[PDB]
């Protein structure tokens, strides 16, 4: 006879159980990331505005050496 | 939260499938009947049900 019918060595192991990976670094990783991000961030920040004040006084200084034609 | 939705509903397709496969409709079955059932499983069937469990 024929019908539906496991074979013989029967089905295989299925999973049934939760598999939760478990991923990503430790929060003091990424907490020294982001100190470490905000430092750099303060650092080129201040460079940088210091900077633009040297060429703000220059710019002042041509307005003033402008002035007593105008 | 509507994406698990569209994430299981192919699953109950799969299953909908199954149940096109053992009785002949995709929802209303009729299959359980007193006395039993009303028809045998098909062949090839419970491969595919090992398969998608």
């Amino acid at each position: 006879v024929k019908q539906d019918m496991p074979p013989v060595g029967g089905y295989g192991p299925i999973d049934y159980k939760r598999n939760l990976p478990r991923r990503g670094l430790s929060g003091y990783s990424m907490f020294a990331v982001g100190i470490g991000a905000l430092l750099f961030g303060y650092w080129s920040m201040m460079r940088w505005n210091r900077e633009r004040r040297r060429l703000q006084i220059e710019d002042f200084e041509a307005r003033i050496a402008l002035m007593p034609l105008l | 939260a509507m994406t698990p939705f569209f994430w299981m509903f192919e699953e109950r397709e799969k299953m909908f499938e199954f149940y096109e496969r053992v009785s002949g409709a995709r929802m209303h079955a009729a299959y359980v009947r007193p006395g039993g059932v009303h028809q045998d499983l098909p062949l090839g069937l419970m491969d595919d049900i090992y398969e998608f469990s």
